[PDB]
């Protein structure tokens, strides 16, 4: 990924499901705001625990 | 939203064991499927005029599987869930190498210890390949775009 | 930060736990947190010093 | 197929743990009035309305899995 | 009690709905070999069978 830089934080999220894991982040959109966007699923395989 | 899917070698052998009420060693130790959502299920066979696909060595599947705890002697039932993997596949070998073979590996004190033990069968084959493909639809996971 | 998933636990080659096993995931920020690459691999632990 | 290059020779360098310069209670609680990192609707999103919603959550004003990054030991250059 | 026959004459006391208790039979045992299966040493005398 490519992913610029700033000054303001950052909200990052990850989790996993059958289909796939689940990566989200505000930058992506909300780089003056703030959720849960979801930037990345991997197309997983197997479960993580 | 999306499709999942799942191809294998299904062989008509074990195609009684593809009822959804049916709860033998394939729905048992080897796969087992999510009820809540629709789904379906073909068994096909090569063409003769078709190349394209292979075949394995030979059908196979877990008949037992079972863990062993830190003191060797508690067993616990290991049961495949709906979409989801034992590791009895992390043992067993993509081909098992004859009926009744028994894998065993050691597992870490923190993880409960003791030994995954597994008893596996295997299938021989016809003259041509039958192999199973499962079919299983989204609604609403992502973008409604297949 | 960045962060690596699993589903095995061990110890190391002191007695350290945490080995993994088998195919794993890893994601690192590089670059200045530019690049945030993910990899789900096969890791081998080196043997030297 | 991947090709992700390769790595040296097999002779890696030194790491000391020295954790007690890392134990520093910093208190930083999550508020949820505030919404601070919690999971939005994948597809469903809505407008001035307050609706319930069953996913993953954290609770409210929590402590953390604190951790943080530090530099090495360096003199002059 | 009584001179015990051989070990292709075993003699078998079943036991269900009472009370038996190990630690008054092997504090009274001296325990020379113990080789087991199925049940851990410690279940052996914990568990209601
Ligand atoms: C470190 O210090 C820097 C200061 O440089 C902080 O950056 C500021 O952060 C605040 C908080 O978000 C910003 O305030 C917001 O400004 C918006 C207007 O921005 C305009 O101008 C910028 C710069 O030119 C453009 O890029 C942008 O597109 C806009 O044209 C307001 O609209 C915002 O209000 C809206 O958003 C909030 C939050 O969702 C809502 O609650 C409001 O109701 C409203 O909808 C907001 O006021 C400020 O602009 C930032 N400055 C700069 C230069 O980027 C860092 O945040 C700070 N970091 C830390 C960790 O403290
Ligand atoms: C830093 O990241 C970059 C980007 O991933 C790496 O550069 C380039 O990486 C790609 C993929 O690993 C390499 O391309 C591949 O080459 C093969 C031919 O062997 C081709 O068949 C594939 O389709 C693919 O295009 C590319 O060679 C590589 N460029 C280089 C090495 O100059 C870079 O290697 C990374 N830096 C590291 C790992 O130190
Ligand atoms: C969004 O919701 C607010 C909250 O109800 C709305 O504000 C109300 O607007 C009505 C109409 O003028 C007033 O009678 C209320 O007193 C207002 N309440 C508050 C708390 O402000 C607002 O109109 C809504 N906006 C949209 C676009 O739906
Ligand atoms: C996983 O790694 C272990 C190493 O102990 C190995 O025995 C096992 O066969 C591996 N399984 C898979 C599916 O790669």
């Amino acid at each position: 990924y490519n992913i610029t830089e700033d000054e303001i934080l950052e909200w990052f999220g990850i989790t996993q499901t059958a289909q796939g894991v689940h990566l989200f982040s505000s930058r992506y959109v909300d780089l003056y705001g703030g959720n849960m966007f979801q930037f990345a699923t991997l197309p997983v395989y197997d479960t993580i625990k | 939203s999306s499709l999942i899917l799942d191809y294998f070698s299904y062989p008509l052998s074990m195609k009684s064991d593809l009822s959804v009420s049916s709860a033998g060693p394939i729905s048992q130790f080897n796969y087992k499927q999510s009820f809540s959502n629709p789904t379906c299920l073909i068994l096909a066979t090569v063409p003769h005029n078709l190349t394209t696909i292979t075949k394995p060595l030979k059908y196979s599947y877990i008949n037992k599987c079972s863990r062993l705890l830190s003191d060797d002697r508690t067993e616990v039932p290991q049961l495949v869930n709906a979409n989801q993997y034992s590791p009895c596949v992390s043992i067993v070998p993509s081909t098992v190498w004859e009926d009744g073979d028994y894998y065993r590996k050691q597992l870490s004190p923190l993880e409960g210890g003791g030994w995954l033990v597994a008893s596996g069968s295997t299938v021989a084959m016809t003259e041509q390949l039958q192999m199973g493909f499962g079919i299983t639809v989204q609604y609403g996971t992502d973008t409604n775009s297949v | 930060p960045a962060f690596m998933l699993g589903s095995s636990v061990g110890n190391f080659s002191d007695g350290k736990m945490g080995r993994f096993f088998n195919h794993t995931l890893v994601l690192l920020p590089d670059g200045c947190g530019t690049l945030l690459r993910a990899f789900y691999c096969i890791l081998e632990p080196r043997s030297g010093n | 197929v991947d090709v992700g290059p390769d790595s040296v020779k097999s002779a890696c360098i030194e790491v000391d743990i020295q954790q007690t310069f890392f134990d520093k209670t910093w208190p930083r609680p999550i508020d949820v009035s505030k919404a601070d990192g919690i999971i939005y609707p994948q597809g469903r999103t809505y407008s001035n309305i307050t609706i319930t919603y069953q996913g993953l959550f954290p609770y409210q004003g929590d402590h953390g899995d604190m951790y943080v990054y530090s530099a090495g030991h360096a003199t002059g250059t | 009690s009584g001179t015990p026959p051989q070990v292709y004459n075993f003699k078998r006391l079943v036991f269900t709905n009472c009370n038996y208790n190990l630690t008054k039979l092997l504090s009274l045992f001296s325990v020379n070999d113990f080789t087991c299966s199925q049940i851990s040493p410690a279940a052996i005398a914990s568990n209601c069978y």
